[PDB]
């Protein structure tokens, strides 16, 4: 899996 | 308490909320095995930050909607609306 972070 | 549930509102900019998001289902968790939407980032002086919102919060509900189960992408789409305003429904870890 992949640790996903996002700006928002 | 353990959990405080707070309900935060935030009054969207055109530079967005000032916040970053992790987590989701299929995606590595932000703390233990939880898939949940977590807040990884407030910008200081943002629009979350102004109101109220801080890293570590569990995301529960965006503008009514539930985000049980939800993917990365979901969560994102959700806080990348035209609205004005976000409301969100948080559970913070005191």
């Amino acid at each position: 899996g992949s640790y996903l972070v996002t700006s928002v | 308490i353990e959990e405080e549930e707070l309900t935060l509102t935030i009054l969207r900019q055109t530079g967005g909320l000032g916040i970053s998001i992790a987590g989701g289902k299929g995606s590595t968790p932000y703390k233990g095995d939880d898939e949940g939407i977590f807040i990884s980032r407030v910008s200081e002086e943002g629009p979350a930050a102004r109101a109220g919102v801080r890293v570590g919060d569990k995301l529960l509900e965006v503008n009514g909607v539930a985000l049980q189960g939800a993917e990365h992408h979901e969560a994102v789409e959700a806080l990348r609306g035209a609205g004005t305003a976000v409301q969100m429904r948080v559970w913070r870890e005191r």
